[PDB]
Order: structure tokens, then C-alpha cells, then sequence
């Protein structure tokens, strides 16, 4: 037959190119030239070929030749899987130690040695962090498990996978080197997120979702468990990270392995498009498409036997980037698998043109194409002219083997379902809708009473035995025990906080339902809860957020047990609000989503349910005043006091009976404060109980994601490290804590803050837009400014003030100062305080930087030599323009160089001229306040209202001048900077257009 | 961090004996296949620790000397040679034989452990060496090599026996199953077995020239070996 000739060609083919380097004993390939090193993604990429081979001659059964040459390729399929699980299992210590506290030193190595399966390389010469690697490893393991191959084989196995699970679920909030092993454009030994690792992590979470790895004959105990928050914060990530590359890097062509047949972990097809038109503009050549602008690597130039370039790139590598034709294939592949034919023929046409032939006319893909060192001025003035040269590995098993499975592909021999059978195609198909389920529950008979005489029919925390309800803290602690051995030295899963989405599955222990209350509701854990109001709209948000992705099987469930401290003053009804929300729930309403009331065992009949088979089986002076004394404000003082001098874990001995410790007496308190709702002493107590608000690192990341800088505290020049990379829970903390230093309630406000802005940044992701850094001490001062304005009394008295509100109080005066809504110069101060500049702001002075020799502020210099290292769309543009604007303390005269630069702007844009010398922006607003107190005492106006400022030396009047009018500021400000430019320019004016 | 191979050999008859028990039944709730991974991956292990030396089989096949031996302890944790030859000889090949007859017995049951060609083409090779074991002394299962104990080896009945049963097993046999073509069996020359009877049915009523009778004749004539198809002389 002649497709049997074709797939006898297809087998030569291959053993030619890939199999002939087998390397046995091992099983793991050399990576092409005279390296003798093994690299996981790239054997993993290589023996798809050699897998897509075998499934295709397993259809043509019934013949002993064809059988063995089938069994033959499954096997050693298998066994270099095998080797790469004996390779990553070799450093089962390193996995466990990343486990805490995520480090690029206990990272395990990404470079693999040959036969004997050592290591080669130590820990401090090379890029040991690489999740990509692991992530298309763990979803190509799944893959063929899931096609029927076995390569899990053991419980010891089946653990180890499952602690390397627990290691890279925590991708979307840690730094990686990338594919290219190389960070960002400028190596430097930095590191940064990328988008390829936290999609293609969340797509090998997703594979191994509830996958039996032995196979069709495996029992309970042999399954992977995976949670669902990690995969929708990871999608989150990657939506909200995905118009770009990443945060240095405006666009990579690695972005395809994202949005095409590997992983496909990707939605909104839209953007699919948008990325890979994108891609196509910037990034498509003759010869393939290159890697990513700005890339040094393989030049004549730049010395190629060196390494941590420096900052000198302007032109370089500009124009003059290598091309691989390996994304190419990564096209050709991506079209053959959707829907597109004619795609896939033009791109194979292009394709082969750039190949070139070998041994016995066998078709070699180079691995990249460089161009010539004597025409480089040619390509640079005309791009896309020269021709290049084959360079690099010739025969590229990544590029080879991808091209020879999108051949066979593309011949009709194989079908888009043999390579995934988990239907992971369809991952783009629209999501119709969910309905979510609620239940109400009483703990006492009184409340059940309430509710019945209110027409809410409800069923109390007992008659419901079969069904348990407990904490979030204690499923917690039920997943912490999730893969732990001994012999092997693994502590299992780490402690964490379960969102939403984990809570809401029902569970089966032991063959007992569970059912577990949201983690958010636990009153000890922090005292945000207690607020009634903040309450009913952070549960319209979690409604919300569980509506809106869903991505797990079955019906959702959530259990809502009404507790005794949102019942009224007199202890005898529920609030409007939890009323108000349980009647929009009865009404199948509630924010974004549709609910249906009902009970638990109707529930029960449908539902997500999972079965965990892990589990089978003087001072004495001193305390006789703080017992005796009233103020319970000074009583926490006299706590405090205590607590700090003698009493960290001392016993006070206040009791006789029973010896209580200070931390008892301190719960005991803070139990007492939350009967009386009075918010004068939460906050202390909260601090000296070091309360930290859950899920802090999760509201970092989610910050960080938007390309954002935090700072804490009021801004010395010395202290307030800013913070620029995701870091973990202790460092967070810690951070935070020196931030605040003695004061204690600094930390408490500061978390408080954080989340509050992070809360809303999902929400509303508009109000924080031309923002690029935020201080929480400046906007802490700008509050408590405003609270002191608005009651007219002292600081000491505004902070109190401040103390004593509401948390729904504190949200709401945010969302306030945050639109900016309630005289001038009190605005300007508004403004400057939280140094608000427009979107266009940064490429006026670009051009202006381009156009002008520098820009003098009173100090220092700002030279003009930054625009060749530097691009409008860098956040490096970002932080170092912020840093020269931020040297003057007055937020008034930061909004004046922010309008002066932009009226200055305006006049390099009409006239058509070159400065040629160094501009100040203190003699400009000099010069106009002097012309503005010159026009005013023209005008008639006396000594009163020509007052100056005390430390700036400014007309109050100029401030509160409006920018815009006859007599408006920006008049003044423009005749200022004629009147500068006139001063210098040849005793002339160039303003023509 | 040391690790024999008889020991090895004999926890994969045990792991693969209890997944056979356990196949009788239908809900083994995954447990038979845990046992046959077992025996598998024990297997697979003394493999690669045999193919780790391949130039250690290149020697015995020319000149078969205890300097130039296969290794017979090698690192639990690594898989590494522990103890040179001037302190434990390593010279055994009743391991081999036994390695060979119970992977004959695993795969003729119904197994998958040998993977590609050149595994196929290795235990060729460990045949061939095997073949040659009527000239060559060893220091037996013992470790010890006589009743003396002065470093001595001498012809020992137990490992003449164990390699004639592993050459009849590995007769014609095919490793790769039922799903296995005409290029993927073991020949065995004619000649060597016949010259192993020949050492055997002469030698077989005492141990060796300094050892009348041994404990160690014991598996050479019972279920690990069933050698001997004499009857009145077993």
C-alpha cells in the first residue's frame, strides 16, 4: 500500500535524524553538536515525533512487523521517560527544600547530564529555575498516560509527581529565566515573570486534573489531586498579562507555544488573534521569525565569548536579529490543528525553501539563520534585504521534530484527537452559563426562629448528621497531609489559604459528606468580618468571582451558616443588610449571578464531589492596676506595656484557680472589644497579635501584575525599598513590619489599604489607569489630611478619627480620594500627593528629552544620552523619569513641572528647531510667578493677596488660579518658557509652522 | 549503600508471586499492578546496572578472567561500583544465570522489560559470555570461593547448572512477547550446552574438587533451577 511506503519513509526518516542518538542505559538524547548535555524540554519536544510515529503505526495492527515496530517506539518512548523521571527524581531534596520558600538556588537544575544521569553543572553557573521544562513535561506525561502508555508506574512515583505538582502550582507568583534561560533583554543575573510559564503551568494543572496515571486497572489511591484556584489565578495572570511579552519584553514569538497546539492554554480567541497578528508584524522575516527584539544572541559582534551584556543595545541588535524557522512550525502546526488548510500549504511553501539538505538528500532544519558581518549597514537602512546564513545546530531535533509531526499531520496519517485525548481543542468554546446553589444554616434554634417569623425557611446546624460543616482552617489542614512520605523524606503539601473556589466542592471523608463554611467568615483569623456592610459586598464579589469562571465539573455549593454578631443591638432580629441580601437570594438575584435557594440534601444529588483515599485508615503592682483600672483604651496601653516589657509568653498570675497566659488574656480581650463593636482598640490589639491579612502575597501579584511599583510608609530618602518582583508571604511580611517600624498600626493599615486597592483593582480597573507607583504613606497622610480638614481639628485628632472608623468607612473614603471627588490648591495638592500625570505624559518627554539637550530641576541633571538605552514603552523609562520628578518634596510644585514640561511639550511641537542647551523648569515657574505678581500689581491688587510662599516662595493666588482662562496659569507658564527660549536663541525666534 | 543481585532477584519472585496471587482476582483496587511494577522495575534496575559496563562485557568475552568481571554489588542509592576487585573478586555468574532464567520466566508469564533493540542486543551478549562458563572458576554463591578461604576460585556445580537452565530458557526465546517479530529472538550455540552437560552430569554428585557436598546444590536442583533431569540422581 502506499500509505504503508510512506509511513516506511516517515520510520527511516526519523531513526536517520532523531533515534539514531538514542543514547542507551539512559534513554536521554545529546542536544545536537558537541555538547554531550541533555536538556528536558528539549528531549521532551523531540520524542513527540517519535510518539506521533508509533500512534500512527498502531492503527495498522494485525501484522507482526507493523506490531513490533509500534512496540518498539511506545518503548522507547517509554523509556526515555523514564530516564527524565529518574533525572528529576534524582534531587527529590532540592524539590522538597524549593517547596519553602521559592529560591533560584533551590531550584533543581535545568541542565541534565548524559548516560550515568548526573549533573553537570553546579548551582551557581547556570539558570537552574526553569518551569517551563517541568510544566511540558508533566503535560506530555499526562498526555500519553492519558493515551494509554504507561511511564507512572510506582506509589513512591505517583508521590514524588505529586509533590512536584505542590512545587509548580506556585508559578504565577515567582521569577523565572524563560525559555531562553537568559531573563530579560539584558541578562545581568535578573530574573522576571513570563507569560509561557504561567500558561503552560496552568495548562499541565489542568491536564492532571483527576487523571489515574496507572491506567484503566488503577485504584483511588493511585490519582493526582489538584486544586482550582491555582488554575484561575493562573488564567487571571495570563489575561491580565497577555497584550504583551511580558514586563520588559514588548512581544516574544515563544507567545505562540501558548496559543497554539502545545498545552492550548488560552481563551477569548480574539486575543489569540490580536497576539498572533501581532507576532506576524513585528516578528516575521524571510527566514523565520526572530526570537524577540533586542536579542544578542548569535552576532558578529558583542564578543560571543562573553556573558552578562552590558546596558549598550541602542542599535547593535536592532534590525539585525537571527530568524528560526521552529516557529514557523509552530504555525504550520497551529494551522493544521484548528480549522485552517490554506494556511498551512502557504507556510509549508515558505517553509521549505529555507531547508536545507543533508546526508543522502535527508531535509535538516538549521536552527537559525545569521547575517552576513560585512552587511549589516545594508540591513539596517534596508530590512529585510540581505540574505542570512545557516548557523547554529543543523540538525535541530526541537525544529526537525516538529516539523517532521506537523508533515505527518498535515499527510492525513494522524488526527488532531490521537495527540490529545483530552479534548483540550475546544478550550475556546464560549462558556453558556452556571447557576450557583446556596444554603442557609442556623446554629441555634433562636436564629431558626427568627428566620421563620421573617417568612426565611432554614434548617439549623443539627438533624443534618449524615452532612458535617466546619472551617476552612480545618480542610486546610486536610490538604496539608495530601502526599507525604517518609522513607522519601517529603513534608506534603504546604499550609495554605483555600479560596472560594475549593471550599464550594463538597467532599467525602471517611464515607461522610463534608461541607465546608467560605475561609473568609472565620472571625479570629482577622476582624474584617465583623463589618456588616463590607460583609454583603465582598460576598457579592466572591458570588461574582464563583459565576464567572466555574472551570470545574459539576455544580457549585455554598454553605452559609448565620452566626450571633450581625444580630441588632437589641438581640432579637437580623440586619437590614444580611435581610436585604437573603430576600435578593430567595429571589434567585444576587450581583452577577443566579442562585436558587434550597437544602443541603437536595444538593446533594448533584453536586462536585471528591473522595480524598489519602485518609483511609512591681509586677504585681502592675497586674492588680490593669486588673482594677477602667478605659479599656488605657487598659490595652497597660497590655501593651506589659506584653513589650515582661510579658511576651510570661504567665501574669492574675487568676489563682487556673494560670493563664498573657496571650489568653489577650483573646479574652479582643472577644470582649467585639461584643461592644467599638472600634477604638481592635486595631492595637490586631497588631500586638501580629494578625496578617490572608492571601497578602496573592494581592501583591495581582498588583504587580498591571505593571505596578508598591512602597509602605511615609517616604524617607534612606528607607522604603520599593518593590518590584512578586516575594513570598515571610518576606512580605517582614517587609511590612520594618516599614512600620514601633508604631505597630502602620502594618494593620497599610494591609488593610492594600487589599482594599487590590479588591477594587478587579473590579474597577479604571480608576488606578496612568497610575505607575503607589506609596501607601503618602496616601495614608493624604487621608488623614482630609479627615483633619474636614473636622477641623488637629493630627493627633484626625488620626484618632481615622482609627476609630468602620471598615466600610475607610473603603468608602478611598473610592472617594480615589475618583477625586469632594479648593484649587488643595486639588493640586491632591494631585502631586499622589502624582497623577497623563497617559501621554511619558511621550511628550521623550520627545522633548529627543528634542532638548536636558531638563534641569533645581538640582542635579537629566541627560539626553538616555533615549538610545531607553524606550518610551520600557518601565525602566518608567521608573527612572518618576525618580528625577520625585526630588522636589511639594506636591504643588510637582503638578507645576507637570504642566510646565507639558506646556513646554507643546512649544517644541510648533516650533521646528533644536534647542542645543539645558532647559530649567525652577526658572520657567520663577519667571512666571514673577510676571504674575507683576500683572497683579498692575491690576491694583495690594499686599494681602500678593502673599509668598513660606518655603517655595509662590503667589497662593497662582495655586488657586485655574489652568485654564484669560488669566489662567498656563498663560503665565507658557509666556515663561517664550521668554526662557527667547533668552536662549541667537537673538532671534524659530517658531515657524 | 550496598546491594546484591540474588537478593534483589529473589524480592522481584516475591513481589511477582504476590501479584499473581492477587490476579485471580477482578477488583484488586490497583494493587496487582503495583506488584508487577515491582518485579519491573527491580528488573530494569539490574539492567541498567549491567549496561552501565559494557566494556567489562567486551573483556569477559575475550578473555574471561576475574579481573575483567562484571560487578556484582553495586550502589543502592546511585547504582555505582562500591568494592574493587581486590576485596570482594566479583566474580559470580550463578546471578547472571539466575537474572537471565528469571527474566525468561517473567516474560514467558507475560511482562514488558526489555524496551529496545540494543537491550535485546546486550543480553545477546550476556549469552554469549554465559556460554563459556565450563572453563572458567568462580568464587561461587558463597562469596567466600572454597571451604579454605585463601582467595581461591574453583568450578562450582550450583552455577554450571543455574547457566545450563538459563541457555535452555533463553533457547529460541522471544523478549519482546506476543508483540514480537522474527527480529527480536536469542540463538544459543549447540556446543556450549553441550559441554555444560558434559561438566555437570560428571561433577554433580559432589559441590566442587574441595567441597563433597554444599547446601548450595539446593537451588541448582529445585524450583529457582530444575536443572537436573536425572531423578535418581537428583
Amino acid at each position: 500500500s502506499n500509505s504503508g511506503v510512506r509511513l516506511d519513509g516517515y520510520a527511516r526518516l526519523v531513526q536517520q535524524t532523531i533515534l539514531c542518538h538514542q543514547n542507551p542505559v539512559t534513554g536521554l538524547l545529546p542536544a545536537s553538536y558537541d555538547q554531550k548535555d541533555a536538556w528536558v524540554r528539549d528531549n521532551v519536544y523531540s520524542i513527540l515525533a517519535v510518539w506521533g510515529l508509533g500512534l500512527a503505526y498502531r492503527k495498522n495492527a494485525d501484522r507482526d512487523e507493523d506490531k513490533a515496530k509500534a512496540y518498539e517506539l511506545e518503548q522507547s518512548v517509554v523509556k526515555l521517560m523514564r530516564g527524565l523521571l529518574h533525572c528529576m527524581i534524582r534531587q527529590v531534596d532540592k524539590v522538597e527544600s524549593f517547596k519553602y520558600s521559592q529560591s533560584t538556588k533551590d531550584s533543581l537544575h535545568a541542565k541534565y547530564n548524559t548516560k550515568t544521569c548526573a549533573t553537570v553543572v553546579g548551582d551557581d553557573q547556570w539558570g537552574h529555575l526553569q518551569l517551563d521544562a517541568t510544566s511540558v513535561y508533566l503535560l506530555f506525561l499526562a498526555q500519553m498516560t492519558a493515551s494509554g502508555l504507561h511511564i507512572i508506574h510506582s506509589l513512591d512515583e505517583v508521590n514524588f509527581i505529586q509533590n512536584l505538582v505542590f512545587y509548580i502550582e506556585a508559578a504565577y507568583k515567582t521569577a523565572d529565566f524563560g525559555i531562553w534561560e537568559r531573563g530579560d533583554k539584558t541578562n545581568q543575573g535578573i530574573s522576571e515573570l513570563n507569560a509561557s510559564s504561567v500558561g503552560m503551568a496552568k495548562a499541565a494543572l489542568e491536564a492532571l486534573d483527576e487523571l489515574d496515571l496507572f491506567g484503566v486497572k488503577g485504584g483511588p489511591q493511585s490519582v493526582i489531586h489538584v486544586l482550582a484556584d491555582e488554575v484561575q489565578h493562573c488564567q487571571s495572570i495570563l489575561n491580565s498579562l497577555l497584550p504583551r511579552a511580558s514586563t520588559s519584553k514588548e512581544v516574544d514569538a515563544s507567545l505562540l507555544s501558548v496559543v497554539s497546539f502545545p498545552a492550548f492554554a488560552v481563551e477569548d480567541s480574539q486575543l489569540v488573534e490580536l497576539t498572533k497578528q501581532e507576532i506576524i508584524t513585528k516578528l516575521q522575516g524571510r527566514y523565520g521569525c526572530c526570537r524577540f527584539l533586542r536579542d544578542g544572541y548569535k552576532t558578529p559582534k558583542e564578543d560571543p565569548n562573553r556573558l552578562y551584556y552590558e546596558p549598550a543595545e541602542l542599535k547593535l541588535f536592532e534590525n539585525i536579529e537571527c530568524e528560526w524557522p521552529l516557529f514557523w512550525t509552530y504555525f504550520i502546526l497551529d494551522g493544521v490543528f484548528s480549522g485552517n488548510a490554506e494556511q498551512v500549504q502557504e507556510y509549508k511553501e515558505a517553509l521549505e525553501a529555507v531547508l536545507i539538505k543533508g546526508k543522502n538528500g535527508v531535509p535538516l532544519l538549521p536552527e537559525l539563520y545569521s547575517v552576513p558581518p560585512d552587511r549589516v549597514d545594508e540591513e539596517y537602512q534596508n530590512p529585510h534585504t540581505v540574505d542570512r546564513v545557516p548557523m547554529g545546530k543543523l540538525p535541530h531535533m526541537w525544529g526537525q521534530s516538529l516539523y517532521i509531526l506537523g508533515s505527518l499531520m498535515a499527510e492525513g496519517f494522524l488526527a488532531p484527537g490521537e495527540i490529545d485525548p483530552l479534548n483540550r481543542r475546544f478550550s475556546t468554546v464560549p462558556k453558556p452559563d452556571v447557576v450557583v446553589q446556596v444554603s442557609i444554616l442556623a446554629e441555634t434554634e433562636e436564629i431558626k426562629t427568627i428566620l421563620k417569623d421573617k417568612g426565611i425557611y432554614v434548617e439549623t446546624i443539627a438533624e443534618v448528621y449524615p452532612i458535617r460543616v466546619q472551617p476552612a482552617r480545618i480542610l486546610s489542614h486536610i490538604y496539608s497531609s495530601l502526599g507525604c512520605n517518609n522513607r522519601m523524606k517529603l513534608s506534603g503539601r504546604p499550609y495554605r489559604h483555600m479560596g472560594v473556589l475549593g471550599t464550594s466542592k463538597l467532599y467525602d471523608i471517611r464515607k461522610t459528606i463534608f461541607t465546608f463554611t467560605p475561609q473568609f467568615i472565620d472571625q479570629q483569623q482577622f476582624y474584617l468580618a465583623l463589618d456588616n456592610k463590607m460583609i454583603v459586598e465582598m460576598l457579592r464579589t466572591d458570588l461574582s468571582y464563583l459565576c464567572s469562571r466555574w472551570r470545574m465539573t459539576g455544580q457549585p455549593t455554598i454553605t452559609f451558616p448565620i452566626s450571633h454578631s450581625m444580630l441588632d443591638e437589641d438581640g432579637t432580629s437580623l440586619n437590614s443588610s444580611i435581610l436585604a441580601a437573603l430576600r435578593k437570594m430567595q429571589d434567585g438575584y444576587f450581583g452577577g449571578a443566579r442562585v436558587q435557594t434550597g437544602k443541603l440534601s437536595e444538593f446533594l444529588t448533584t453536586s462536585c464531589c471528591t473522595h480524598l483515599s489519602f485518609m483511609d485508615p512591681d509586677f504585681k503592682a502592675l497586674v492588680l492596676q490593669l486588673k482594677e483600672t477602667s478605659s479599656l483604651q488605657e487598659q490595652a496601653d497597660i497590655l501593651y506595656m506589659l506584653y513589650t516589657m515582661k510579658g511576651p509568653d510570661w504567665n501574669t498570675e492574675l487568676y489563682n484557680e487556673r494560670s493563664a497566659t498573657v496571650r489568653e488574656l489577650l483573646t479574652e480581650l479582643y472577644g470582649k472589644v467585639g461584643e461592644i463593636r467599638h472600634w477604638g482598640l481592635i486595631r492595637y490589639i490586631s497588631g500586638i497579635l501580629r494578625k496578617k491579612v490572608e492571601a497578602l502575597d496573592e494581592a501583591c501579584t495581582d498588583l504587580l501584575s498591571h505593571q505596578k511599583h508598591l512602597t509602605v510608609g511615609l517616604p524617607p530618602e534612606p528607607r522604603e525599598k520599593t518593590i518590584s518582583a512578586p516575594l513570598p508571604y515571610e518576606a512580605l511580611t517582614q517587609l511590612i513590619d520594618e516599614a512600620s517600624e514601633g508604631d505597630m498600626s502602620i502594618s494593620i493599615l497599610t494591609q488593610e489599604i492594600m487589599v482594599y486597592l487590590a479588591m477594587y483593582m478587579r473590579t474597577q480597573p479604571g480608576l488606578f489607569a496612568e497610575m505607575f507607583r503607589l506609596r501607601i504613606g503618602l496616601i495614608i497622610q493624604v487621608m488623614a489630611t482630609e479627615l483633619a480638614h474636614s473636622l477641623r481639628c488637629s493630627a493627633e485628632e484626625a488620626t484618632e478619627g481615622l482609627m476609630n472608623l468602620s471598615p466600610s468607612a475607610m473603603k468608602n473614603l478611598l473610592h472617594h480620594i480615589l475618583s477625586g471627588k469632594e479648593q484649587w490648591q488643595r486639588r493640586r495638592r491632591l494631585d502631586g500627593a499622589l502624582n497623577r500625570v497623563p497617559v501621554g505624559f511619558y511621550q511628550k518627554v521623550w520627545k522633548v528629552l529627543q528634542k532638548c539637550h536636558g531638563l534641569s530641576v533645581e538640582g542635579f541633571v537629566l541627560p539626553s544620552s538616555t533615549t538610545r538605552e531607553m524606550t518610551p514603552g520600557e518601565i525602566k523609562f518608567s521608573v527612572h523619569v518618576e525618580s528625577v520628578l520625585n526630588r522636589v518634596p511639594q506636591p504643588e510644585y510637582r503638578q507645576l513641572l507637570v504642566e510646565a514640561i507639558l506646556v513646554l511639550t507643546m512649544l517644541a511641537d510648533i516650533e521646528i528647531h533644536s534647542i542645543g542647551s539645558i532647559i530649567a523648569v525652577e526658572k520657567i515657574v520663577h519667571i512666571a510667578n514673577d510676571l504674575f505678581l507683576q500683572e497683579q500689581k498692575t491690576l491694583g491688587a495690594d499686599d494681602t493677596m500678593l502673599a509668598k510662599d513660606p518655603a517655595s516662595g509662590i503667589c497662593t493666588l497662582l495655586y488657586d488660579s485655574a489652568p485654564s482662562g484669560r488669566f489662567g496659569t498656563m498663560t503665565y507658564l507658557s509666556k515663561a518658557a517664550a521668554t526662557y527660549v527667547q533668552e536662549f536663541l541667537p537673538h532671534s525666534i524659530c517658531a515657524m509652522q | 549503600q550496598k546491594a546484591k543481585i540474588q537478593d534483589s532477584l529473589y524480592c522481584a519472585a516475591g513481589a511477582w508471586a504476590l501479584a499473581l496471587a492477587y490476579r485471580r482476582i477482578d477488583d484488586d483496587k490497583g494493587r496487582t499492578h503495583e506488584l508487577e511494577h515491582s518485579a519491573i522495575k527491580c528488573m530494569r534496575g539490574i539492567l541498567y546496572c549491567y549496561m552501565r559496563q559494557a566494556d567489562k562485557v567486551q573483556q569477559f568475552k575475550q578473555d574471561p578472567r576475574p579481573t575483567t568481571c562484571l560487578h556484582s554489588v553495586f550502589n543502592v542509592h546511585t547504582g555505582d561500583e562500591l568494592l574493587s576487585y581486590e576485596e570482594y573478586g566479583h566474580l559470580q555468574i550463578n546471578a547472571v544465570s539466575l537474572y537471565l532464567l528469571y527474566l525468561v520466566e517473567m516474560i514467558s508469564s507475560g511482562l514488558q522489560i526489555i524496551y529496545n533493540t540494543d537491550e535485546v542486543s546486550f543480553i545477546q551478549n550476556l549469552v554469549f559470555c554465559v556460554e563459556r562458563v565450563y572453563r572458567v572458576p568462580d568464587f561461587g554463591v558463597w562469596e567466600r570461593g572454597s571451604k579454605y578461604n585463601n582467595g581461591s576460585t574453583e568450578l562450582h556445580s550450583s552455577s554450571v547448572g543455574l547457566a545450563k537452565a538459563a541457555l535452555e530458557a533463553i533457547n529460541g526465546f522471544n523478549l519482546f512477547g506476543n508483540q514480537g517479530c522474527s527480529w527480536s529472538v536469542i540463538f544459543v550455540d549447540l556446543d556450549a550446552h553441550n559441554r555444560n552437560r558434559q561438566t555437570l552430569c560428571s561433577l554433580l554428585p559432589r559441590e566442587s574438587r574441595s567441597h563433597n557436598t554444599d547446601a548450595a546444590l539446593l537451588p541448582c536442583i529445585s524450583y529457582p533451577a530444575f536443572a537436573l533431569d536425572d531423578e535418581v540422581l537428583f
